[PDB]
């Protein structure tokens, strides 16, 4: 199938409060397999996911010195952001990046990601030719003539398309017992009156991975969508996944309402019924 | 600076069972700034010790954040997430309910 | 593994 790895970092500022606090996590797919907090005890880069405990410790020593490096760039970045936006030194501010790649079924890159935020709004992007950039200012105009100069962009291709890739393979073998484990949801559905004339009918889909999933309503099989409530996927703390979908409909009717589900761990399509 | 307010949602990890051991999750997103305050609630009490997730972010930088305590659901208990952020004029309560 | 950052804003 098609996988992702991807890191997340970010940096808050806290003037008054000594330096900003960093944190950075790296995900294979939905999967959480690595942590770092620069608030931590003694700050290392940690294993989330049983399958990446087994790398040595060079592996983590490794890690643990790039994500040390990587907090302190950071603490300089966001004092280059204050000049940047000509703002006080009085607020708190956000500074977070995430870089990683998708790769298809046979193990080659389908795309490499590398880009910044600053306060929540898109700062610069590397481009998905893995070789221009796009600046949402001119202060990340500043940024991108400084990548230009000092051939960032290549640095980053070089990586994305050759130890991203590499890794991400390597990963995935390694934790093939639950990265390439999709688990089916466990479907039903439940049935809450309104009134004397109407109820609403919430499909349920629980214990499915990876998140992805589709979850519809149809009355004598034409799509509710409009008239379809659906909650944000949500996770179950287990590694696993939950969502339902809910409609209103007239008392009475409730068996011309079917929910389908459509999940990767479920041998066909589910067509669901409401079950007195 | 654009803010946007956090998405809550309070749920348990398996389906619900009166005297049965579980999970009750507190999930936000959708937030920024990143700064956020979650409680979750026994019959209007704070629970020790509730556990959360590392800060991560979403395609389109918002936060989200799992906490997580374990439970047992009795019939009588009352479970709520409260939570506090900048967007909020006062702490938002939301309860839990099975049902959803 | 990660991407060492050799580049600042």
């Amino acid at each position: 199938g098609s996988h992702s790895m991807r890191y997340f970092h970010t940096s808050v500022s806290r003037p008054g409060r000594g330096e900003p606090r960093f944190i950075t996590v790296g995900y294979v797919d939905d999967t959480l397999f690595v942590r770092f907090d620069s608030d931590a005890a003694s700050p290392r880069e940690e294993p989330r996911a049983p399958w990446i405990e087994q790398e040595g410790p060079e592996y983590w020593d490794r890690e643990t010195q790039i994500c040390k490096a990587k907090a302190q760039t950071d603490r300089e970045d966001l004092r280059t952001l204050l000049r940047y936006y000509n703002q006080s030194e009085a607020g708190s501010h956000t500074l977070q990046n995430m870089y990683g790649c998708d790769v298809g079924p046979d193990g080659r890159l389908l795309r490499g990601y590398h880009q910044h935020a600053y306060d929540g709004k898109d700062y610069i992007a590397l481009n998905e030719d893995l070789s221009s950039w796009t600046a949402a200012d001119t202060a990340a105009q500043i940024t991108q003539r400084k990548w230009e100069a000092a051939r960032v962009a290549e640095q980053l291709r070089a990586y994305l398309e050759g130890e991203c890739v590499e890794w991400l393979r390597r990963y995935l073998e390694n934790g093939k017992e639950t990265l390439q484990r999709a688990d089916p949801p466990k479907t039903h559905v439940t049935h809450h009156p309104i009134s004397d004339h109407e109820a609403t009918l919430r499909c349920w889909a629980l214990g499915f991975y990876p998140a992805e999933i589709t979850l519809t309503w149809q009355r004598d099989g034409e799509d509710q969508t409009q008239d379809t409530e659906l909650v944000e996927t949500r996770p179950a703390g287990d590694r696993t996944f939950q969502k339902w979908a809910a409609v209103v409909v007239p008392s009475g009717e409730e068996q011309r309402y079917t929910c389908h589900v459509q999940h990767e761990g479920l041998p066909k399509p589910l067509t669901l019924r409401w079950e007195p | 600076m654009i803010q946007r307010t956090p998405k809550i949602q309070v749920y348990s990890r398996h389906p619900a069972e009166n005297g049965k051991s579980n999970f009750l999750n507190c999930y936000v997103s959708g937030f920024h700034p990143s700064d956020i305050e979650v409680d979750l609630l026994k019959n209007g009490e704070r629970i020790e010790k509730v556990e959360h997730s590392d800060l991560s972010f979403s395609k389109d930088w918002s936060f989200y954040l799992l906490y997580y305590t374990e439970f047992t659901p009795t019939e009588k208990d009352e479970y709520a997430c409260r939570v506090n952020h900048v967007t909020l004029s006062q702490p938002k309560i939301v309860k839990w309910d099975r049902d959803m | 593994r990660r991407k060492w950052r050799r580049w600042h804003l």
